[PDB]
């Protein structure tokens, strides 16, 4: 790895600088290097890893959607293979980023994560990046990719419900994304709606236990659940 | 477009 | 070149797709490939080349400014070499992009550009990318880099005043950027103000010759001259 | 911050 010669602490420091400069590809490479040092990640370091790759894959997903739309229109004047070729190029890049993240989780973040907050975080991430693979998958391994996302989300859910209070932001963000998995990927809008509503209601009833700062963290994610329920119902 | 964690 | 096997027309088509997907690094690579086919560029193709590299270097400049600010603050607790190292990394990348553009202009866009609209466009671009080099240059070749920008802008100005009407958008954009060169790079704010005011006034007096669409093109750039004069006076 | 051609 090109980051093998840099100190772990220097990689984390530069990841934070890259975030300030909105250089997310750099940020991701720095955090990949930090992960490959082999030590577990702190809470803040996990969120640096997540922010970096979410922004990288977010740009790829947005570009893929633009190109896929153009391609679908083209298939309703013939302009040659270029639209498909370039959509395939972006798609392959996107799949490579997803494979990279999943590789870091499998070697060896998840197996060393024993605390609920780390294990749920990583399993949610595993579900997320299989979901992004599912967004562009067509047919053959599409079913297996979808089941891999489902399995990761489900293990994360089981742990979060046993070990975390209903207002825990990690638990809430997991439920949010799993509900979108149901709605957008698994063709299960009723499951999506039920999960979002139950998650929201159980969090509501637990808010009274929280400090002002924790209340703000939890209600921010609860608003995203409500925003989806407004779109879906 | 559904909202996921940002 | 990695684009040597792709058709010129396919490169231009994919550059347009990349712009729609806001994939400007891809867009720049496609247009570099198109330039290296060796044929002159049409007006639309020149603007694809410009849009691509302006967005790429624009992101690098924004990141460099963020990091340079952090570095300058650090030099007013000691945190090691990381800020400088990462600023240097971004700076080197930026310089590489500028060198790439200048290389395309020198081999061989400028020497084959005979029409005023192409020659002024390319010479303005040469001034622009030497200016971006000057923004990060310190001392030794800083003076020579600044003079290279000045020389390119000046040749472009001489042609534009001989061959173009005062409302020509290329002429106006050249004057705008050369005035910013004077203000920001050459420590010549009075020259900057004089150029912007004379450019604006001579364009004003020529607007009556224009169609509605041309009037809109010219007044848009004239507003940028006025915005600068408002900042500067 | 001065404006250049966008
Ligand atoms: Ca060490
Ligand atoms: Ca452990
Ligand atoms: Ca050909
Ligand atoms: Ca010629
Ligand atoms: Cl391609
Ligand atoms: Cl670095
Ligand atoms: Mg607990
Ligand atoms: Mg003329
Ligand atoms: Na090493
Ligand atoms: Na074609
Ligand atoms: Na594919
Ligand atoms: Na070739
Ligand atoms: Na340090
Ligand atoms: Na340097």
């Amino acid at each position: 790895g090109a980051m093998g010669s840099m100190e772990r602490a220097s990689l984390i420091q530069k990841a934070k600088l890259a975030e300030q400069a909105e250089r997310y590809e750099d940020m991701a490479a720095f955090m990949k290097g930090a992960v490959e040092k082999g030590e577990e990640l702190s809470c803040e370091e996990r969120n640096l890893l997540s922010v970096a790759y979410k922004n990288v894959v977010g740009g790829q997903r947005a570009a893929w959607r633009v190109l896929s739309s153009i391609e679908q229109k083209s298939n309703e004047e013939e302009k040659g293979p270029e639209v498909r070729e370039y959509r395939e190029k972006v798609e392959t890049e996107l799949q490579g980023v997803c494979d990279t993240v999943l590789g870091l989780l499998d070697s060896h973040l998840i197996k060393e994560a024993g605390d609920a907050e780390s294990r749920v975080f990583y399993l949610k991430m595993k579900g997320d990046y299989y979901r992004y693979l599912a967004e562009v998958a067509t047919g053959d391994d599409k079913k297996r990719i979808i089941d891999s996302a489902r399995s990761a989300y489900q293990e994360a859910m089981d742990i979060s419900k046993k070990e975390m209070p209903p207002t825990n932001p990690i638990r809430l963000g997991l439920a949010l994304n799993f509900s979108v998995f149901h709605y957008e990927i698994a063709n299960s809008p009723e499951e999506a709606i039920s999960l979002a509503k139950t998650t929201f209601d159980e969090a509501m009833a637990d808010l009274h236990t929280l400090s002002e700062d924790s209340y703000k963290d939890s209600t921010l994610i609860m608003q995203l659940l409500r925003d989806n329920l407004t779109l879906w119902t | 477009s559904s909202n996921t964690l940002r």
